[PDB]
């Protein structure tokens, strides 16, 4: 048996628990995305890369859920390599930083897809 | 007014009935006993459910039967069988109860199932109007508000029941939770019949899960949750437990629909809606109602009740595990517990068109019997939007709990990744497994011990 | 701990198990799969139903499955079946939660029936033991406290479900009710699937119910009631509607205990005791589960459950009538809702021995389908403690509902008499219908027009 | 069709929709009661014949139920003439009053009959 560390496994969602995207496997999830019609957003984090509750406690309720958005979403957007220049122009600005690419179905009004695309030094 | 017993067909039995938008619309699969024509026997379930009884009253004078009356407007043979026909019956808006799905099961299932002229009788589905949902809450939230709440997108979510069923006490249940939450599933869960009991009372346990979600949300960065259970034997000890659950600051709480009722669900739905609790609803007692074919309710019509009365996730059957579920039924009512509109298509079941005029949807909840093999399968069969729920597929991991979940964490992701560079899992899947194991020495363990394991029996209840 | 897959049978088929006095037992009527032998098959109804899962988890170290565990101890064949077997499963006392009848099903019913390896499971008897039975109210008041409450004491009690069905208004609903009462009738009632409706609201109902109720009574000397429905959508709903009855100072409402469900129905049985209103139980959707005899729960399960969970009537079948009721096994659990103590008994379904420790006896309500014909048959089938409904028996007599009543009431008065001096009712009943012609003119005209009136068919659930 | 009074057909619970019964019929009851192993008692009323409210008028609750005991229970007397003669004793001593017979099952507790036994003058 192998024991599950308790420390230094801090997660990210979707994908977290394979090894690191490649900015190949990166753009194929892009790629997937834009295949199924939805729309691609670069969102970034200085500060609390992590869920907490400071501001209120009740059921459902949690802070560092939202992540300041990098511009606005690519409406109508048709390359995936368009959402990673956009990473990497985050990327360089807010080098401390976590970054993560989203996707909206804006029929269902939900974000159907959801994964980190860089994480910063200090972490 | 003659008194005296006529046929129900005189007045139950029209075939040129034309369906009204707002009527509720029943299909039965009717089995009459030898010698009842098929007309007489839908009449007599129409009449029956509705407005009828076995003699003529000198009341009906007095309102309009015309306006009020249900009325069997369509027979269908059934292929194959001498006797057995499914029956249509379309009731008036004005025969229910606004809200209660107890009160329109009181008309459509009271007394009918129990007459002697009839050998069987099962209710297949229904056609509930606009002008009737809309009296409904609903679910509290809904796929689209809990993916919301919780920060989760881009796969199934990956629940646990904890085991042994009963006989664990509160601390060690929190153990578990905290081991299984911390390894990477999503939620875990109180079985359905751990309430409150001598070897754990609700309250010590509730309060040892609380620490156990919150530690291991801190621990590993994501939200959790576990679903404590508030059926019980009175509405105010469900309400009790609900409240809780509340003051804990806790996401999620479960109930058993059909054992605590649909009465008690209803309120309990409320209440959720009321305090921000996502509510997963377990179908217990569900297969005493619909596992045979000839008599009962089928399920799709247990989850549209469910879908009106309220609960944010259903169990929906897993296809492939130790429960059964037939692949094409189960198809066509998870689509009727998500979608917005489903159209009629009886190669899924699905006997009625439905609109669900944006009625939230339900997430269904794959559950029973299954393991790490069967992740391509359920990822195929339902989709993102789904709960696949491992009990002894996580406690039963040779590494404990933590190992455990890791597995099945793994092996869900691989799959996500896997379908969504464009592989197909109806036919890559055991690569794709084998692939994970080669970098997953968890996953890998997991393998090694259920390789072998499959559920293959003759399906009971087929379309 | 060894991780993987075994047999359930390696743990829960002890047949050398001898049953404590404090074990809830079950006998489940087991058809399984084939190939599936029926160890095997039984252990899997006892693991699932109590303690086990697919495969082996380490956490049963933490605690002891051998105080825990549900256990099949006994498997005896089927005369006239070939797979189909009787398993006996014996539940330790601390599986269950005090008091909650949802929380017993939850176990014993909850998962099982959808097992792949079974064809069909059907749970025919439970004996609860002392112990538990201690836990629950049961009936609020039950029959003693009821004649005593009523003042009514030495015949079956009358009563009656107003018709149409559905679709008469208040004022209309409180008409008959009253023209039905001031005939000679103890009691009318809300049909099952009358709860409030855009034809007629609830509390509009009562009102005029109200009314009828006491004109009826001080017009003929006698207590009334009627039974006024509190089914709801919520249990916020149901507890108001029995609230206002409090008020109006009425002696009896009524629940649908199953589509109402057993949570709620749990609550206003307290409720009920709390404030001293009799509670009539309608047993809608019954036969949904109970009908078929290989798979579901017999309705002597269902007749237990109420009984524990609280009602002062429960309706128990004609036998004669509309509705299907086998002969002996109704007179099985007629017994079990109103007897102390009732021995085993297979010759009438009974497959335990049931004692009740002083839980009140619950009144059983013949109804569906009879009339004045039917009175010698019902009155010798069920005794003086019963309550016989005549709907369109009444309501469908040619002079209106107060000679209906009358013709009801005249009938059976006959046959209390006629018992009374030695008549046999089994062999002498059409001359003692007849014979009372004489003197009463409206139970000649409903002799006339029920005649030839009977339902025989085939019995579908024979013990 | 016949019309049921309205007035003038007040009842008395079980038997009183009858014929009224002659004094073998009463005693042929009594004779039943007696089989069973029922124990009888008279009772008798004066005031209020039938039942209401003056009192009270929660559910449940009505006056009138209780009328008053002629001597005691018949504890171990067998013969139907014993009960008939006390409720000809009471029915001298009280001719304006109403009298019925009733019978208890001890081991349950219930009266198992009831019914009335003559009927005064006044009405
Ligand atoms: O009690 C059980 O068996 C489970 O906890 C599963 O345990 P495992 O995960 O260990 O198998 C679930 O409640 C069933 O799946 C319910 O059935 P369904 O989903 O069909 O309603
Ligand atoms: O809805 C009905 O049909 C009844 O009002 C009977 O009406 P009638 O008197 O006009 O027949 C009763 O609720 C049934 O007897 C219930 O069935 P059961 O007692 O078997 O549960
Ligand atoms: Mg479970
Ligand atoms: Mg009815």
């Amino acid at each position: 048996m192998k024991v599950w560390p308790p420390i230094g496994k801090k997660k990210f969602e979707t994908l977290s628990y394979l090894p690191d995207l490649t900015d190949v496997e990166l753009a194929k999830e892009v790629d997937y995305l834009l295949r199924n019609k939805w729309i691609p957003c670069v969102e970034f984090e200085l500060e609390h890369g992590f869920v907490y509750r400071e501001h209120g406690n009740t059921p459902g309720y949690y802070d560092g859920r939202y992540w300041t958005m990098w511009k606005l979403p690519l409406f109508g957007c048709t390359d995936s390599a368009q959402v990673l220049k956009e990473v990497e122009e985050c990327k360089k600005e807010y080098p401390g930083a976590f970054i993560r690419i989203i996707g909206f179905d804006n029929t269902r009004q939900v974000q159907c897809i959801s994964f980190i695309a860089y994480k910063p030094p200090s972490f | 007014f003659k008194a005296g017993v006529k046929e129900y067909k005189l007045t139950y039995y029209t075939p040129e009935y034309e369906t009204k938008d707002t009527d509720i619309l029943a299909a039965f699969r009717v089995t009459p006993q030898p010698g009842v024509p098929p007309e007489e026997a839908g009449a007599a379930v129409a009449a029956e459910s509705s407005t009828g009884t076995w003699t003529t009253v000198w009341t009906d004078g007095l309102t309009s039967l015309d306006r009020y009356k249900g009325r069997c407007y369509h027979i269908e043979p059934v292929p194959g069988e001498e006797t057995q026909f499914i029956a249509y019956v379309a009731y008036p808006l004005d025969l229910f109860e606004e809200g209660s799905v107890t009160n329109m099961f009181t008309s459509i299932v009271g007394n009918v199932f129990g007459f002697k002229a009839l050998a069987a009788l099962r209710l297949e589905d229904l056609r509930i109007p606009p002008a009737y949902t809309k009296t409904f809450q609903g679910p509290p939230h809904g796929i689209q508000v809990e993916r919301d709440k919780l920060n989760k997108y881009g796969r199934p979510l990956l629940g646990c029941t904890i085991k042994p069923k009963l006989g664990l006490s509160a601390k060690n249940y929190g153990r578990a939770v905290y081991e299984c939450l911390r390894g990477g599933l999503d939620f875990t869960k109180d079985d359905e019949n751990v309430n409150s009991q001598p070897f754990m009372r609700w309250r010590d346990r509730f309060l040892f899960c609380a620490e156990a979600i919150y530690k291991s949300q801190a621990e590993t960065g994501e939200i959790k949750g576990h679903y404590l259970n508030a059926t019980a034997g009175t509405c105010e000890e469900m309400i009790k437990r609900a409240v809780f659950a509340r003051e804990l600051g806790v996401p999620i709480v479960m109930h058993d629909y059909l054992t605590g009722g649909f009465t008690a669900n209803t309120s309990l739905s409320h209440y959720c809606r009321d305090n921000g609790l996502l509510l997963h609803i377990h179908r217990a007692m569900h297969a005493v109602i619909d596992r045979q074919k000839n008599h009962g309710m089928h399920f799709r019509v247990l989850a549209k009740a469910l879908r009106l009365s309220g609960g944010d996730h259903i169990h929906a059957g897993t296809v492939v595990g130790k429960l059964e579920g037939d692949r094409e039924s189960t198809l066509g009512f998870v689509d009727l517990l998500r979608d917005d509109y489903v159209e009629k298509d009886r190669s899924r079941g699905i006997f009625f068109t439905q609109d669900w005029v944006s009625l939230p949807g339900v997430l269904p909840v794959a559950s029973g019997g299954i393991h790490v093999w069967h992740m391509p399968a359920l990822t195929e069969i339902f989709g993102d939007d789904s709960v696949l729920q491992f009990g002894g597929g996580t406690l039963g991991h040779p590494w404990g709990n933590a190992p455990g979940a890791v597995a099945n964490r793994v092996a869900l992701e691989a799959c996500v990744q896997a379908r969504n560079e464009g592989r197909d899992l109806a036919v890559e899947g055991n690569e794709i497994i084998r692939e994970a194991c080669k970098w997953s020495p968890e996953l890998a363990a997991a393998c090694e011990v259920w390789k072998e394991i499959t559920f293959n029996f003759p399906t009971i209840d087929k379309l």
